[PDB]
């Protein structure tokens, strides 16, 4: 009985940890996507600048 | 000719980083696919 209780508690702890880790990794992926979006926006602005500089 | 070669390499790295950004966008897309598939399979597991 003692061993079973220990195992059950371990399982609950690990499950909660996996839930937190999944949420955190999803949030960090969202943040990376946002920063990539900003980089792409300024890169397209610079590409337009280069297109005009082709006439420069 | 300095300006010419420089603008040439400028457009060149433009194209290169652009391909890299396309690859990274496809990476983000398959990433969101992975998020959705993990979400649905996790939800199925939790349902059971």
């Amino acid at each position: 009985s003692d061993k079973l209780k220990e195992a059950e508690t371990r399982a609950e702890f690990a499950e909660r940890s996996v839930t937190k880790l999944e949420k955190s990794i999803d949030d960090l992926e969202d943040e990376l996507y946002a920063q990539k979006l900003k980089y792409k926006a300024i890169s397209e602005e610079l590409d337009h600048a280069l297109n005009d500089m082709t006439s420069i | 000719k300095d300006l010419n070669e420089l603008q040439a390499l400028i457009e060149a790295h433009f194209e290169n980083r652009k391909k890299e950004e396309e690859e990274l966008v496809s990476l983000k897309d398959r990433i969101e696919r992975r998020r959705a598939e993990r979400a649905e399979q996790q939800r199925i597991r939790n349902e059971r």
